[PDB]
């Protein structure tokens, strides 16, 4: 293993995160035992993972990791326990993961990160109820925002406009976010206030429609102008805890739950694949950009599963 | 100041812990499990976990984990969640954290209150309370202001509610009000109360008054910076800390250091500050320090103030009596009824110096444990001036009538409520002109709220007597964490000597009190006035209280089941004093909004031998 780097790695993976080369970003938590922090790693190898022995870089965070995004190819935005978001760099040889910045902003748990698409701001939610837009740049806080009431479940960028994103929390609020406005936050909601979202996914292609996970194991594909939902399917048994598109010019929907299974659909929702791989929740999940076929998922099962999508 | 620090994020125990206790705090509340750490307990494979669940009880001492450790309820666990397997998930998982804080041997533990329904939530606490008898508190945390109407007006379509809501404001007491109800008032579950950035209305905060509130927990985003750029707090916010420190809550620090540049005990420096600089406790409050809100079933010597006016007394009733030229030739014979240790016998001597006339004094005292004293007195000191009356008053002729009967109201060898009667046996041996001191007084009522009072009551159930016999009787208490409801109103009046061809000391009286706020009626604070003579007078009533008078407390009757009252209601009190001929009584019932049974019939709980 390379300097600096643990000689363990955490049991529970949190996050899975693809580079445009092709290289995985790891994202370890000890959630039991006697010391619940955090790790970060790089595997230019996505077949040797989860070996800790053969990989790229690899560091130990203050605390467990609950959410993680690349900043551009060399930036790692970390969302901590400690309510600090941590900015990562890699090494000019690749070979370590040195800190560049962890502000302590948020009173409880970041939960969720999400960069905004100039690559220079990105979005945090927390379970101290607040959203913060981050300057990358100059390390602090633009605009401090507490549009919700309950803890802040999931925060996404849109794939190409700066001032808006998507928010969701426990207080059944779906939020289209304009910083453009005046008053920046829009709650997007349904015909009638069912289960709580739990999971969001911008499309990347139609800029108007978007995807989300309830916790009772639905997910719907919902259109932003339309402002209702018109398809919906009963994916899962337990939590929608992720949702990502693959990089086809006519994208597959990856749901994440759980129930301990993954599953891919199509634009009208319907089932194509479905893994019971994992033995415990699966967390993340990244198609590879060398091969659209692929698709890498990760659990607090320790394992790193690699499908190949018919 | 007993101070508590707040952490959702502990990496290592031992580490955490001996970095907030260098910052000067006395416990910490953190997460027995990881609050990300979400447990399945009845779908496969995620049932079947490996463990460890948590981690090892060995990394903390024993002594450590029931003095410096709070516990704290993970926040996905939801038992009233709208999802069945979610519910079953959070029931199993709440019972798995509460046993292991009970395993640890926990002092208190954290449980939140963040919605209207948490019922479910109730009947599992329940529950683990009546699995075993312990000694284990539960902090609820619920805030002053719920987060949907503390959120940020930036919701496009969605705007804050700008309009008045009086009852919307108090829904956070409604829904401590409501689980607490469910709980069965049990003594293990305290509120740990949350104070938000922007404090409610003045009533909101009033709904709290007579809540066992154990834990103050205050935010760092709440603390405003001051010019130097140390972390402070306003004026409104400055009056509730005060009214906090005097209920003895223990404040707990929540959330990161948002002032950076200065460490998280600048946060504690300000609270140990506005302690150091808070107004200083009176006579009354310096005299009962570990009375407070302990009420006793119905020191004397000790209140110089009382028999300063019992002297001013006897003295402006001997010159009105006697004039300039008769101040040798004329004796007043005065009798001291319930004379015990002789305090009020040496208070008319010192008046008799003190208007330079001669006096004849008798003090009568049934107690013989009391008479000891007297007559010991009244051959070191007092001399043939002073007469003990050891003798059946009833059957015993005075040698002449007396001129003045002092008597007290209250007290170890005072007739107390029986003071009436005693007067009324007594004035035979009064000369047709005789001045009786006090001469009158009247008995005052007000309506009380006081969830920690009524649970204290509770808790005085007895064996072998009625179940519900201890809210049938009336207490002597410190009145501390209670809130009065209106204004106390005159019950019953007795004047002395009652020259009455008929004299009847039975009463009934009804009085109606405006309430002008939501609240519980718990019981009736009951005070008094008194006129020794003249414009001399002693009073335990908050509004003409005597100052320096620690020797008399209020008396408080309970009621079995309290009663709910609304804004513009009024409470309906119906009040009896009812005299036999072998035993005096007090019965007392509730007739508005809603009736209540009568306290006490026939005296069959509380009776005072005549
Ligand atoms: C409404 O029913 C009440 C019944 C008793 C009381 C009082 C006395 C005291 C005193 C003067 C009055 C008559 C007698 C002698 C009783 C009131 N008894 C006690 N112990 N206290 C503190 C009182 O104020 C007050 C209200």
């Amino acid at each position: 293993l390379p300097p600096n780097a643990p000689a363990c790695m955490e049991r529970q993976l949190e996050a899975a995160r693809y580079r445009s080369d092709g290289a995985l970003l790891l994202g370890a938590s000890s959630l039991s035992g006697r010391c619940w922090a955090g790790s970060l790693w790089l595997f230019k190898d996505p077949c040797a993972a989860p070996n800790e022995g053969f990989c790229s870089a690899g560091v130990q965070t203050e605390a467990g990791v609950a959410d993680l995004t690349w900043v551009g190819e060399r930036g790692i935005l970390v969302a901590s326990d400690s309510g600090a978001v941590e900015l990562w760099e890699l090494d000019e040889n690749e070979t370590l993961i040195v800190s560049k910045f962890c502000k302590y902003e948020h009173d409880d748990i970041v939960s969720t990160v999400s960069v905004l698409s100039s690559g220079t701001q990105a979005v945090s939610g927390s379970k101290d109820i607040c959203i913060k837009v981050w300057d990358l740049a100059q390390q602090v806080v633009l605009s401090s925002y507490r549009a919700h009431a309950a803890q802040v479940t999931c925060v996404a960028a849109s794939p190409h406009k700066d001032s808006v994103f998507l928010s969701c929390s426990e207080d059944n609020r779906i939020l289209l976010w304009d910083t453009r406005c005046p008053k920046p936050a829009s709650q997007i909601g349904c015909s009638a206030p069912g289960y709580l979202p739990t999971s969001l996914a911008w499309h990347p292609q139609q800029s108007e429609v978007f995807v989300f996970g309830d916790e009772n194991g639905t997910v719907s594909l919902v259109d932003t102008k339309s402002t209702s939902c018109v398809l919906s399917s009963a994916v899962h048994s337990q939590c929608v805890t992720g949702l990502v598109f693959s990089p086809h010019s006519v994208p597959f929907l990856a749901s994440l739950s759980e129930d301990c299974s993954l599953a891919v659909l199509d634009s009208s929702l319907s089932e194509l694949f479905r893994s019971q791989a994992h033995r415990d929740f699966v967390r993340d999940a990244t198609w590879s950009p060398l091969n659209h076929s692929l698709l890498t998922t990760v659990g607090w099962d320790h394992q790193v599963v690699h499908h190949v999508v018919p | 100041v007993s101070s508590g620090r707040d952490l959702n994020c502990v990496p290592e125990i031992a580490d955490t812990l001996g970095a907030v206790a260098k910052q000067g705090f006395d416990f910490l509340c953190m997460p027995v499990f990881h609050p990300r750490f979400k447990r399945e307990f009845i779908q496969e494979p995620a049932k079947n976990r490996p463990g460890p669940q948590t981690r090892s009880d060995l990394l903390l001492s024993g002594r450590d984990w029931n003095t410096l450790i709070v516990g704290k309820l993970s926040p996905w666990i939801r038992p009233d969640s709208k999802v069945e397997k979610i519910r079953r998930n959070s029931e199993a998982a709440m019972l798995q954290e509460l046993n292991f804080g009970a395993y640890l041997g926990l002092p208190a533990f954290l449980l939140p209150l963040n919605q209207e329904d948490n019922t479910n939530l109730a009947r599992v606490l329940t529950n683990h309370i009546h699995t075993g008898h312990h000694s284990s508190m539960f902090w609820m945390r619920v805030p002053l202001v719920a987060p949907e109407d503390l959120r940020d007006d930036i919701i496009e379509n969605a705007p804050t509610t700008h309009t008045e809501e009086y009852s919307g404001e108090e829904k956070t007491w409604m829904w401590w009000h409501n689980f607490r109800t469910l709980c069965d008032y049990s003594k293990r579950i305290a509120v740990a109360l949350e104070i938000g950035a922007d404090l409610p209305s003045n009533h909101v905060i009033d709904r709290w008054l007579g809540e066992p509130i154990k834990a103050a927990i205050l935010p760092t985003s709440i603390f405003l910076t001051n010019k130097k750029g140390f972390p402070v707090l306003s004026k409104m916010h400055q009056r509730l800390i005060f009214r906090l420190l005097k209920l003895e809550v223990q404040f707990i620090i929540t959330g990161t250091n948002h002032h950076s540049e200065k460490e998280f005990c600048s946060y504690l420096q300000y609270l140990e500050y506005l302690s150091q600089n808070r107004p200083p406790p009176n006579a009354y409050e310096l005299f009962a320090k570990g009375y407070e809100d302990y009420l006793q079933s119905p020191v004397f010597e000790k209140d110089p103030i009382k028999y300063s006016q019992y002297q001013q007394a006897i003295y402006k009733c001997l010159l009105d009596r006697v004039p300039e030229e008769e101040k040798d030739t004329n004796v007043q014979v005065l009798m001291v009824l319930g004379a015990g240790r002789g305090p009020l016998v040496n208070a008319s001597l010192r008046a008799a110096k003190q208007a330079d006339r001669r006096i004849k004094l008798y003090a009568v005292e049934k107690n013989p444990n009391a008479v000891v004293t007297l007559e010991n007195w009244q051959f070191e000191e007092w001399g043939s001036q002073v007469t003990v009356v050891s003798s059946d008053m009833r059957e015993w002729v005075a040698p002449e009538k007396a001129d003045i009967i002092v008597s007290e109201l209250l007290g170890s060898f005072a007739d107390n409520e029986l003071s009436p009667e005693c007067l009324d046996g007594a004035q035979h041996f009064l000369k047709d002109d005789g001045v009786s001191i006090p001469g009158e007084y009247t008995s005052f009522l007000a309506p009380i709220s006081s969830s920690k009072l009524y649970n204290e009551v509770r808790a005085c159930r007895e064996k072998d007597r009625d179940p519900e016999a201890q809210f049938e009787m009336p207490y002597v208490v410190r009145l501390h964490n209670f809130h009065q409801l209106s204004a106390p109103q005159p019950c019953f009046t007795f004047s002395h000597p009652n020259r009455d061809p008929m004299i009847d000391n039975n009463r009934y009286c009804t009085l109606e009190f405006p309430v002008e706020v939501n609240t519980v009626l718990h019981g009736f604070a009951g005070y008094f006035e008194t006129v020794l003579y003249q414009d001399i007078t002693l009073s335990i009533r908050p509004e003409t209280h005597s100052p320096g008078m620690f020797s008399w407390f209020p008396i408080l009757f309970p009621i079995k089941q309290p009663i709910t009252v609304r804004e513009g209601q009024t409470i309906c009190v119906r009040f009896w004093r009812c005299s036999n001929s072998k035993k005096v009584w007090y019965e007392w019932a509730v007739t508005a909004p809603v009736c209540s049974a009568i306290h006490n019939p026939t005296g069959r709980s509380y009776t005072i031998g005549l």
